[PDB]
DNA sequence: CGAGTAGCACGTGCTACTC
DNA sequence: CGAGTAGCACGTGCTACTC
């Protein structure tokens, strides 16, 4: 009957997503260096790693930017220099 | 009795995986106060990683060309003054 | 309209690890 | 069959939202 039709139908559409579910569990670990050799980490350490792994992403890139920052207003510094020593 | 015992145990393992998709929901900017599924997480997380490692790169790249004008930069200052 | 779908929760049984 | 339990994946439960 019916039900037994939409009994099969969400048997097999919800194993479908959890295998597609899978698929994007594998992706992210695949992302993550810490997890390089660990095809088997379960879910819940990609979640905690992917996320720690994109914190220090993300602090990386305000370090960087206070870097070129400083290296910039160095370079005018040095150019100011120049400017003042003249040639020879 | 170890029954209804796994079965709280199996749902406690499941509500961390539920706080763990939180945790990295609210790491990618894209998803912060907004809704998504368990799938769009995973997705939009390993979107944003490989474009974090490539905008990453190009701000070391952008630093070690200013790092090679500077050290020349300094050879002049060096070579010059009241010769 | 009220049945279909999406997407997460649950119960359960089996493996492997650890004591 | 040792006891406890993390992790997994299947079938099924649950329901807000849709057409």
């Amino acid at each position: 009957g019916h039900m037994n039709v939409k009994r099969r139908t969400h048997n097999v559409l919800e194993r479908q997503r959890r295998n597609e579910l899978k698929r994007s569990f594998f992706a992210l670990r695949d992302q993550i260096p810490e997890l390089e050799n660990n095809e088997k980490a379960p879910k819940v350490v990609i979640l905690k790693k992917a996320t720690a792994y994109i914190l220090s992403v993300q602090a990386e890139e305000q370090k960087l930017i206070s870097e070129e920052d400083l290296l910039r207003k160095r370079r005018e510094q040095l150019k100011h220099k120049l400017e003042q020593l003249g040639g020879c | 009795d170890k029954r209804a015992h796994h079965n709280a145990l199996e749902r406690k393992r499941r509500d961390h995986i539920k706080d763990s998709f939180h945790s990295l929901r609210d790491s990618v900017p894209s998803l912060q106060g907004e809704k998504a599924s368990r799938a769009q997480i995973l997705d939009k997380a390993t979107e944003y990683i490989q474009y974090m490692r490539r905008k990453n790169h190009t701000h070391q790249q952008d630093i070690d060309d200013l790092k090679r004008q500077n050290a020349l930069l300094e050879q002049q200052v060096r070579a010059l003054g009241g010769c």
